[PDB]
RNA sequence: GAGACUUGGGCAAUGUGACUGCUGAUCAGCAGUCACAUUGCCCAAGUCUCUU
């Protein structure tokens, strides 16, 4: 792949 | 089975075993599972290092009489101890028949062996070789032993150990056996002074400062432990010494 | 500390309790059930001053591990005002005769320890159970199986049945591992072990709610993306280590000890091969869970320790051995090492291309670490913050460790605000990058945290419980949670206000850990609910199954001189006598163990020898024991192992190696045994 | 055969799809009776109902 | 008892049912194995009748 | 006996669901023993020098 693919720059935490 | 061609220890040796067994219990290293039948070699030289002594004192005592005993306590010190008998076991090709298996003691057997290979199986006088194995002398010394226990008799078990020894006594008779490492520091203009040795792996070094022929010089050598790293200082000190004279 | 200690609403009647029966708290951590124990440890006080024959008596705090133990004994010195006894094994009562072990048995009010020490030291006489006046049990979830805690309880079984000694049980979590199945039968496993009521929180508004200060943190998770395809240089540098291992495998050492299965079944590589083999397999797995940076991390440091391993290797072919190693892990390293450059020839901003180049080459989980650090940090003062991470392999903590010093140094606001540190169990590592002892050093990390030094430390189950931390308020953990245990005692230390609870897995994983995290929930409520509504019995009073517990094992045999022998210590005391036999390096001392065969078994054994296994064993040639002992048929090769030591102690105590206190002889036996034979003119002289 | 079969609606036109009912007197099959709730749910999400 | 005297039938319709002589064998020995089993148990049986 | 159908019996193949023990490999966590190394307290002991 070379290049590991990016992961999403936004994210937050969900709550169990 | 255990004793492959014990005939050749024999020959080499001279003595004839009427009984295998105590051979096979002289040569019965601790690391050794594979023998079942007998006991180590232990119980065999805890005798054999009486009989040696005992039979080698009375020899000088009777024979080496022009000297004073506080010299010839120093002689059956230097005979009795445990590297000239590594030395003779060397002499003897008994490393062969040894049965024993250890990762780093054969290592040492094998280093000493080619080391005595090359000095000719002579001592040195002392070596500034790595290390000499304890074993090795334990293990000749104890056959000494297991050849009496065979026989029962003194007097044969003294004609094996001088047969054995016409080298060593032709020589530390006449010269001087040893006394080192304490003659260096009393010599006339040597003033040894030392450091802590270190040791670290298989390497050990000390920084040996002495003085030779009016002057000061260091020397370094080759060595195993912190003592014997001085022991190769000394050894160094009086090769130096030796050749300044020579 | 002082006497400004003052209990609170459920210490007082815990306390009240214990006072009238024996009992096991279970109160959750930080709740100062160590307090409410010190205050126990001053109602059971009274013989402490008078020595032991007087009447007077003392008291034994129990403990698993060395530096809680220690920890514990500062705290109740500092708390109490009585002489407080500290022994470990590696203090040194290993040697101690009988006169400077009275000494110290009359010179305190109170022992404190690990659990073998004090569990010798009472089967080698030197006190009895009926000596004793309270004993004290914390992380009392560890008393199952063969541990010491259950052998120290069975020798309230085996001894006294009356006058006998309080016991009680301090902990936060009662199952140890993945049997939440059928909580109430280990609940009464528990029960009858420590021979007590277990004690626990009831009233819940003015009660309760005090006790939880110990508040319970919020708890949030996030999910990531797998990454499938694999590296073009990762095949290279395997097929490298493969061949790697075809020729170590093949390149020839002297004789070695023969290490085999655990059940004896099969063989097993030499201890050395095994050993670099594992550390190479184990930073292939790191290479690939988080990939290319994460292993150019973890190669330098097989390389210091591959280096010194050679400088400790005393045989030259070991030497060689690790030579080869290390050129072929320089060779991995200069591939990783050109290929992390690879990428940085279009950049050039050194801080940024760092940066990038760590969120380029890492997998996504590690990415999305990284990320929530930065936005859950916030660029925020650097005192307030304390958090902890929790990531499963020894290595992976080094690596991390040394992954976010990189990457604190590529970020301006994570440089100056986040102080990484690492330390891992019994097992250390080297901290190192570069040699041995780069530089001495006094502080332990795990203090370094406590002083503000490191704000955020790596570890695995090691700083899990047990050893005091203060309060965190971000607590991490990567790897996958394991068991039921480690969970709750995880969320447990974050114990400050709004504390924050997080975990991470994968895509494909989240669904899973929905049933780890439901199961593990209903199983601290469960407890709950039972524990408040168990029957009311006073102190499991069945002695019918409490002896019913034990009895299916050997019966522990004790001889004259009321020394008692454990036969689940019996490997540990027949292996500690062939230590003592004087012997050269591959010189073994341990005795070569040998499963019998079916045909052989009833060649020697009757009709029974068909149905169940029997072990045998066999000595040095230096110990006396020459013939050889057959073990008990036993069904499983464990119990055929425990009887055959058991059985050949007992020997070796028969011929008298074994001493009186069940311990090998020393010089100092024998001596003592020939002095009034051989030297009776010397005490004439005043002299022996 | 069970899942086996209902494993062809998922593979086959999904609307217009027969009516599934599952009728039962016990739900586990085997020692793994523990937690009812998850492993009901695969029971319920296996045959839609 | 009962037992050896269901293995008889067993044991006697395989042998019917055996292709060749080399399970015939089989069977046979191990038909006059259970018959000896038996007789031993009836002895046993009668030894307190 | 065969062709086919009805029922039953015999054999075989392969698959499916569940259970009890037995080991294997890997990983974490814990205890104990022995040994080596660092220097020091350190007395014994011989040699040697000074000298007592
Ligand atoms: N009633 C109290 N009186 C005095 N100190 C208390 C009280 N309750 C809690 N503490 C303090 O809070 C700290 C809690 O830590 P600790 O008791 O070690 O937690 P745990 O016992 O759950 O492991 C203790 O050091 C203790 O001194
Ligand atoms: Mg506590």
């Amino acid at each position: 792949i070379d290049r590991y693919e990016q992961v999403s720059k936004d994210f937050e935490f969900i709550k169990i | 089975g255990f004793l492959i061609n014990h005939y050749y220890l024999e020959k080499n040796l001279g003595y004839t075993f009427k009984d295998r067994r105590y051979l096979l219990q002289a040569l019965t290293h601790p690391s050794y599972p594979t023998n079942r039948i007998t006991g180590s070699y232990q119980e065999l030289e805890f005798i054999g290092n009486a009989i040696l002594d005992f039979l080698i004192s009375a020899y000088i005592f009777e024979n080496n009489t022009k000297m004073n005993p506080g010299a010839l306590t120093d002689l059956r010190s230097a005979l009795v101890n445990n590297t000239t008998l590594a030395c003779i076991c060397v002499r003897h090709r008994l490393h062969f028949f040894i049965l024993a298996e250890n990762a780093k003691l054969s290592e040492i057997i094998s280093k000493f062996v080619n080391f005595q290979e090359s000095q000719g199986h002579r001592v040195t006088n002392m070596s500034t070789n790595v290390d000499v194995p304890k074993a090795l002398g334990d293990v000749l010394e104890a056959l000494i032993a297991a050849v009496y226990l065979d026989c029962r008799d003194l007097q044969r078990t003294w004609e094996v150990i001088f047969n054995l020894f016409e080298p060593e006594l032709q020589e530390f008779t006449r010269k001087v056996p040893i006394n080192h490492i304490r003659q260096l520091v009393e010599h006339k203009h040597a003033k040894p002074v030392f450091s802590s040795p270190i040791v670290e792996g298989e390497t050990v070094m000390v920084s040996c400062q002495f003085t030779c022929m009016e002057k000061t010089i260091k020397v370094y050598g080759f060595g195993s432990n912190k003592d014997q790293a001085k022991l190769s200082a000394a050894k160094h000190a009086l090769q130096q010494l030796s050749k300044c004279d020579a | 500390e002082d006497v400004e200690i003052k209990p609170r609403g459920y210490q007082l009647r815990l306390v009240d309790h214990l006072t009238k029966s024996n009992g096991i708290v279970y109160l959750p951590t930080g709740s100062g059930k160590t307090f409410v124990a010190i205050l126990v440890l001053k109602r059971f006080s009274q013989d402490f001053d008078k020595p032991i024959e007087s009447g007077g008596k003392r008291a034994l705090f129990m403990c698993n591990t060395v530096e809680l133990a220690r920890q514990q004994a500062m705290a109740v010195r500092r708390c109490t005002n009585f002489k407080v006894g500290f022994y470990v094994g590696e203090q040194g009562v290993d040697d101690w005769t009988r006169g400077m072990w009275s000494d110290e048995i009359k010179k305190n009010q109170v022992l404190v320890g690990t659990a073998q020490v004090f569990l010798d030291m009472v089967t080698q006489t030197y006190v009895a159970l009926s000596s004793l006046s309270v004993v004290i049990i914390d992380e009392c979830h560890h008393g199952t199986g063969h541990h010491p805690f259950r052998e120290f309880m069975r020798l309230f079984t085996i001894a006294n049945q009356t006058k006998l000694p309080r016991v009680v049980g301090l902990t936060g979590v009662l199952i140890k591992g993945n049997e939440i199945t059928n909580v109430a039968t280990k609940l009464k496993e528990l029960e009858i072990t420590y021979r007590g009521n277990i004690i626990t929180v009831s009233d819940t508004k003015e009660m309760e709610n005090v006790m939880l200060y110990a508040t319970k943190p919020t708890e949030v998770m996030v999910s990531f993306p797998h990454q499938e395809q694999v590296l073009t240089v990762t095949r290279l540098i395997s097929a490298e280590i493969e061949k790697f291992y075809v020729s170590l495998d093949l390149m020839n050492i002297g004789v070695q000890p023969i290490r085999r299965s655990k059940s004896l079944q099969c063989l097993r590589d030499p201890s050395k091969k095994s050993f670099v083999k594992q550390l190479f397999n184990d930073f292939l797995y790191q290479m690939k869970e988080y990939g290319i940076y994460a292993a150019s991390i973890a190669i330098i440091s097989l390389i210091v320790e591959f280096d010194i391993k050679r400088r400790q290797a005393e045989t030259l072919s070991v030497k060689l051995m690790h030579r080869t190693a290390l050129t072929l892990c320089e060779k991995i390293r200069h591939l990783l090492v050109q290929k992390l450059q690879d990428m940085t020839y279009d950049d050039d901003d050194d801080n940024v291309n760092t940066e990038e180049v760590i969120m380029n080459f890492s997998t996504p989980k590690v990415q999305r670490f990284l990320m929530s650090l930065k936005v859950s940090f916030a660029d925020k003062d650097p005192k307030d913050i304390c958090c902890l991470v929790f990531v499963e392999r020894r290595y992976t903590c080094k690596c991390i460790y040394g992954l976010l010093l990189n990457y604190i140094q590529s970020t301006p606001e994570l440089r100056n605000v986040l102080t990484p540190q690492f330390m891992v169990g019994r097992n250390n590592i080297s901290p190192d990058f570069e040699s041995v002892l780069e530089r001495k050093w006094q502080k332990s990390a795990i203090q370094q945290f406590r002083d503000g030094n490191a704000n955020l430390m790596i570890c695995s189950s090691v700083l899990e419980e047990g050893i005091d931390v203060q309060a965190c308020n971000h607590v991490f953990i990567l790897d996958p949670v394991k068991t039921f245990n480690m969970y709750v005692q995880s969320k447990g230390r974050a114990r400050t206000t709004e504390a924050k609870f997080v975990l991470f897995t994968a895509d494909k994983e989240r669904e899973k850990t929905i049933q780890q995290i439901y199961q593990y929930r209903k199983a601290h409520n469960d407890i709950a609910e039972y524990l408040k509504d168990r029957v009311l019995e006073k102190t499991e009073p069945e002695l019918y199954e409490i002896k019913g517990h034990f009895q299916d094992d050997i019966d522990p045999f004790t001889n004259e001189n009321g020394a008692v022998l454990l036969p689940n210590n019996a490997l540990a005391i027949l292996h500690r006598y062939c230590q003592t036999i004087p012997t050269d390096a591959f010189g073994f001392v341990i005795p070569w163990f040998h499963v019998l065969q079916e045909d052989e078994r009833d060649r020697i054994f009757g009709v029974s020898a068909k149905g169940k296994h029997v072990i045998s064993i066999n000595m040095p040639v230096n110990c006396m024991l020459r013939d050889t002992i057959y073990s008990d048929p036993m069904d499983n090769v464990k119990t055929a192992k425990i009887s055959a030591a058991f059985k050949a102690c007992k020997v070796l105590y028969s011929l008298g190696e074994l001493n009186e206190r069940f311990v090998p002889k020393t010089l100092k036996e024998r001596v003592a045994s020939i002095a009034d034979v051989h030297f009776e003119h010397w005490n004439k002289y005043g002299d022996s």
